[PDB]
C-alpha cells in the first residue's frame, strides 16, 4: 500500500492480520483481508459455469 | 491554499502516505491491553496523509457498524441487501 | 563483440576474408569501404548468464520518498543516510541482497557475505 | 527403481541422468565463430595446449568454438569424450572436431567445415543445439528424486 | 526531454497547488527510469489527501 | 483471560523475529536454497510457515 | 433530499453507468504463450482526443522465442496485411543510416546486450537502403503514395497526423522497441 | 578397444600441458602404477591437482538440485484423524459456498493421509 516503504518484506505488509476479530482489523489489515476473501466469491463464479456442464 | 491535493492511482505509486495524522507523526520517548495493535511510523518521508481511512468504503459498507470486526465476506453480502431493504426513498 | 559501422555511408559491417594475405576484413554492402579486423572474435552466443545487478541511480534517489532509510555506514564517507532496494533484475531466481546508497558521496555498497562487487 | 536398488541414494541420479533428456544446448555456455586459418595454431591463447595434443597422436578456415559448463557436466554425469564423440558421430566424416580434457579449467570444442562457409556454418550452429541429444529420452525435461 | 528535473517537478507541483494547473491533472516522476509522466486524460479515478 | 491475551501478543511478536531473523539472514545471502527451489521461493515458505504456526 | 445526477426519459428515471476501460495512448509490453512464434509484444492504443476518434492499434512484436536463432523485431500497421521489420519503417520514416537508427533504439552504447539483440534485426532490412524503397515495400508510383498517408494519418496517429514530424514519431517507435526488449532481457 | 587406447593415452598426455605443471614435473618420479590407473578413473581427481575438491563438491550441489520440494505444514493439537486416530493434521480454509454460510476448511491427516471437509 502507498502507506509502505518500497521493498518491505515484513509480515505486516505481505498481508498478516494480527488482531483478533474482537479487537478489529486496521486499514491495511482490513484491505488485504478483503482481497483475500473476495477470492472464493470468484472461483465460485467460474466454477459454477463449468460445474453444471460436467454434472449433466 | 495547497493544503490538500487530488492524487490518482498512477501518481499514488510515487508517494508515501500516513494513516493517522496524529499517531503516525510524533517521536518515541503503557499501551492499552484492550485496543488493537497498529504497527509503527518507521519512516520520515510521508508526502501525504489520509483524511480518514473509512473513506476506502462505498455507500453500502459505510452503513455497516464495525465492518472491522467481521469476516470480509459478511460485509460483502450486507452490501447487497441494504438494497433489498425498506425505508424512505425520498419524502415526496 | 562491440562491432562497428563504416564512415561516410554509415551502415552495418559484414566480414569477408583476405585469401592471399590470410586475414580478417569487415565491410559495406552498400558502399565500397573495407576496414581491417579489430579482433578474431566474430560472434558470441551467451546462453548461461550470471547477473547480479544494481539500478542506475539518477542521483536524485534521495528525493524519492518511496524508499526506506538505514543507519549503517558506508565503507568510505561513513555517513548515516542510506536508501536501499533490490536487484532491478526482474528475475525469479534472483537473490535477496541489499544495495544501499550514500546521500553524501553516491556509493553503491552491498551487505553481501560471499561474493564481492565493485560494479 | 528396480527391486534391490532402492535406498541406494547415488543409484538415483545414476538413472536420473539416464532419463532426463539432455541436449548439447543444456551444457553449452556459448558458441563463437572465429577466424583461425592455421589448423596448427589458434589465434586464441587459452586454446593452445589443446591443439598441440591432437596432432602428435583439405579443411576450412572458419572456426566454431563451444565453451561448456563444468557444473552442468556432473549434475547429469558426462565426459568431454562422450559429448564431442556424439557430435562427431552426428555429422560423421565431413566436419573436423577436437576437445580439451576433463582436467582443463576451461572445457571446449573446436571444429571447422570441409563457396560460402559462414552461412553453412550456422545452420550447423543450430543443428548442433536443438537436434543433438546426449543422455536421456525425448520430451522428458526435468526429473527428480523423492523418498 | 529535460535535464535537471528535480526543479521542473516541484515547480509544477506548486504550480498546481495554487490553481494554475488544474488540481485534477496528474504528473509523476519516475526517477529510477528517468521519465516524467503528466496526465490530463478524462477518466482517472482520484481521491484527496 | 487477560494474561492469555498478552501471552498471545508476545507469542505473535516472538513469531515476528523468528521471521525477521530469516529476513536479514536472507538479505545477507545466508539462506540455503533448499530443495524448495528458488531462494526467494524458499524464503516465503519459511515465513508463512512461521506465522501460520503462530496463529493456529 | 433527492440528489439528482440522473435523467428522466419517457418518464422513468434512467442512470448512465460508469464504464471502465483500458486507458489509452500508452505503451505496454506483454509476454506471449509458449506455443507461438511471437516472443514478446509492446502495444499502444491510439485514439485522437477530439475528432472522429480513430482506434487503430500499434503492434511491435518480437519473433523467435528465447533461444532460437534470428530473433527478429517486426511490427504491424493499420491497413497493412503483413507485418514489417522496425527497420524498413525506420528508414521509411527518413532514417536510412543504421546505427543512427540504433541511436533511436539504444540510449547507452555501454549496453551491448540490447545492442547485440538488434544485430539480427538490421540484417533483416538490409534489402533496403533509402527512404524511396522504404515506402515502396508497403503495398509502382501508386503504392509509394498510399504508404505516406498511412504513416501520417494511421501510424501512431496520436501525437499528430499532420506531416513534418517524422522525427518525433520515430523516437517513439524506438521508445517502444526499447521498452519491448527491456523485458526480453529480464530487466 | 581401438582409439579407447587413443583416448586414454592421449587425453591424459595432453593434460600435462595444463596447470598441473608442477605436478607434471614430478612425472618423475611416480610409479607406473599412476598411469596404468589413468586408463581407468579417469585418473582426473588423482591426476587433476586440486579440483578433485571442487569437482567432488560440485556433485553435491547437483544432488541438491535433484530433490523435490517438501510441503511443510503445521499440525494442530485439537484436530484428529479418522483412521490413524492421531492429532497431527493440517488444514486450509477456502470459500466454497456463497457469502451466507462461509468457510469450508479442508483437513489432511499429515501422517496417514485422509482428507475431508467441515462446512
Ligand atoms: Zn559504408
Ligand atoms: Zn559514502
Ligand atoms: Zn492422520
Amino acid at each position: 500500500l502507498p502507506h509502505f516503504s518500497k521493498d518491505d518484506y515484513s509480515p505486516e505488509s505481505k498481508g498478516f492480520v494480527e488482531n483478533s476479530y474482537l479487537r478489529g482489523l486496521t486499514p491495511q489489515e482490513f484491505f488485504f483481508h478483503a482481497m483475500g476473501g473476495r477470492e472464493g466469491l470468484i472461483d465460485t463464479a467460474v466454477k459454477t459455469a463449468e460445474t453444471g456442464y460436467i454434472q449433466r | 491554499e495547497g493544503l490538500v491535493e487530488y492524487i490518482d492511482a498512477e501518481e499514488e505509486e510515487s508517494i508515501l502516505i500516513a494513516m493517522q495524522p496524529e499517531d503516525l507523526e510524533p517521536a518515541e520517548a503503557d499501551v492499552d491491553p484492550a485496543k488493537r495493535i497498529r504497527v509503527s511510523h518507521h519512516a520520515t518521508t510521508f508526502t501525504h496523509c489520509e483524511i480518514h481511512p473509512s473513506m476506502i468504503l462505498g455507500v453500502a459498507a459505510s452503513i455497516i457498524p464495525f465492518p472491522d470486526h467481521n469476516q470480509s465476506p459478511r460485509n460483502t453480502y450486507q452490501s447487497a441487501m441494504g438494497k433489498q431493504a425498506m425505508g424512505v426513498f425520498l419524502t415526496n | 563483440t562491440t562491432f562497428r559501422f563504416c564512415r561516410d555511408c554509415n551502415n552495418m559491417l559484414y566480414p569477408r576474408e583476405d585469401k592471399e594475405n590470410n586475414r580478417l576484413l569487415f565491410e559495406c554492402r552498400t558502399c565500397s569501404y573495407v576496414e581491417e579486423a579489430g579482433s578474431p572474435l566474430v560472434y558470441r552466443h551467451e546462453l548461461i548468464t550470471n547477473i547480479g545487478e544494481t539500478a542506475g541511480v539518477v542521483q536524485d534517489i534521495g528525493s524519492d520518498p518511496t524508499l526506506p532509510r538505514s543507519d549503517r555506514e558506508c565503507p568510505k564517507c561513513h555517513s548515516r543516510e542510506n536508501v536501499f532496494f533490490q536487484s532491478q533484475q526482474r528475475r525469479k531466481d534472483t537473490s535477496m541482497v541489499l544495495f544501499f546508497v550514500c546521500l553524501s558521496c553516491s556509493h553503491i555498497f552491498t551487505s553481501d557475505q560471499k561474493n564481492k562487487r565493485t560494479q | 527403481l528396480e527391486p534391490g536398488h532402492a535406498a541406494d541414494q547415488e543409484q538415483a541420479k545414476l538413472i536420473r541422468s539416464a532419463i532426463e533428456h539432455t541436449t548439447l544446448k543444456s551444457v553449452t555456455i556459448a558458441s563463437e565463430i572465429y577466424y583461425d586459418p592455421d589448423p596448427r595454431s589458434t589465434v586464441i591463447p587459452e586454446d593452445e595446449e589443446i591443439i598441440q595434443l591432437h596432432f602428435s597422436l583439405q579443411q576450412s578456415p572458419w572456426l566454431l568454438r563451444l565453451e561448456l559448463d563444468r557444473a552442468a557436466m556432473n549434475d547429469k554425469d558426462l565426459t568431454m569424450g562422450q559429448v564431442g564423440e556424439r557430435i562427431k558421430q552426428t555429422f560423421k566424416n565431413d566436419l573436423f572436431v577436437i576437445w580439451s580434457e576433463d582436467n582443463d579449467e576451461k572445457l571446449i570444442i573446436r571444429c571447422r567445415v570441409v563457396a560460402e562457409e559462414d552461412h553453412m556454418l550456422k545452420k550447423i550452429e543450430n543443428t548442433m543445439l536443438e537436434n543433438i541429444t546426449l543422455r536421456g529420452v525425448e520430451n522428458i525435461e526435468r526429473v527428480v528424486m523423492m523418498k | 526531454v529535460h535535464r535537471n528535473p528535480a526543479r521542473l517537478m516541484e515547480t509544477l507541483r506548486t504550480l498546481r497547488r495554487k490553481g494554475d494547473i488544474n488540481p485534477e491533472v496528474s504528473m509523476i516522476r519516475d526517477i529510477r527510469e528517468k521519465e516524467l509522466k503528466i496526465f490530463t486524460d478524462a477518466g482517472r479515478v482520484y481521491r484527496p489527501l | 483471560d487477560g494474561p492469555t491475551m498478552r501471552e498471545i501478543t508476545e507469542t505473535i511478536a516472538e513469531a515476528k523475529k523468528k521471521v525477521l531473523d530469516v529476513t536479514k539472514e536472507a538479505q545477507a545471502n545466508l539462506l540455503t536454497a533448499k530443495h524448495g527451489m528458488t531462494l526467494r521461493e524458499s524464503f516465503e515458505d519459511n515465513v508463512v510457515r512461521f506465522l501460520n504456526e503462530a496463529r493456529d | 433530499f433527492d440528489m439528482g445526477g440522473y435523467f428522466i426519459i419517457n418518464g422513468s428515471e434512467k442512470v448512465l453507468i460508469a464504464q471502465e476501460r483500458s486507458a489509452g495512448n500508452i505503451v505496454q509490453v506483454f509476454k506471449k504463450a509458449a506455443p507461438s512464434p511471437i516472443s514478446h509484444v509492446a502495444e499502444i492504443r491510439s485514439a485522437l482526443e477530439k475528432g472522429s476518434r480513430f482506434i487503430s492499434t500499434l503492434q511491435v512484436k518480437l519473433y523467435g522465442r528465447e533461444g532460437s536463432s534470428a530473433r527478429t523485431i517486426k511490427a504491424t500497421l493499420p491497413y497493412i496485411k503483413q507485418d514489417i521489420p522496425i527497420v524498413i519503417i525506420f528508414r521509411a520514416l527518413g532514417i536510412i543510416p543504421d546505427g543512427e537508427i540504433l541511436e533511436h533504439i539504444c540510449y547507452d552504447v555501454n549496453d551491448w546486450q540490447m545492442l547485440e539483440m538488434l544485430k539480427p534485426c538490421v540484417e533483416d532490412g538490409f534489402v533496403i537502403q533509402d527512404r524511396e524503397t522504404a515506402l515502396d515495400f508497403i503495398g509502382k508510383e501508386k503504392r509509394i503514395q498510399y504508404a505516406k498517408d498511412i504513416l501520417q494519418k494511421e501510424f501512431l496517429p496520436h501525437i499528430t497526423q499532420l506531416e513534418g514530424f517524422e522525427s518525433r514519431k520515430a523516437f517513439f517507435l524506438g521508445y517502444m522497441i526499447n521498452r519491448l526488449l527491456l523485458c526480453a532481457l529480464d530487466r | 578397444n581401438e582409439a579407447a587406447y587413443k583416448a586414454r593415452y592421449r587425453i591424459i598426455y595432453s593434460n600435462v600441458i595444463s596447470k598441473n605443471n608442477p605436478d607434471l614435473k614430478h612425472k618423475i618420479a611416480n610409479g607406473d602404477i599412476t598411469p596404468e590407473f589413468l586408463a581407468t578413473c579417469d585418473a582426473k581427481d588423482l591426476a587433476p591437482a586440486p579440483l578433485k575438491q571442487k569437482i567432488e563438491e560440485i556433485a553435491k550441489q547437483n544432488l541438491y538440485n535433484a530433490q523435490g520440494a517438501t510441503i511443510e505444514r503445521s499440525v494442530t493439537d485439537r484436530f484428529t484423524c479418522g483412521k490413524c486416530k492421531e492429532k497431527k493434521v493440517s488444514y486450509y480454509q477456502l470459500q466454497t459456498r456463497s457469502a451466507d454460510e462461509p468457510l469450508t476448511t479442508f483437513c489432511t491427516c499429515e501422517a496417514c493421509g485422509n482428507r475431508w471437509k467441515f462446512s
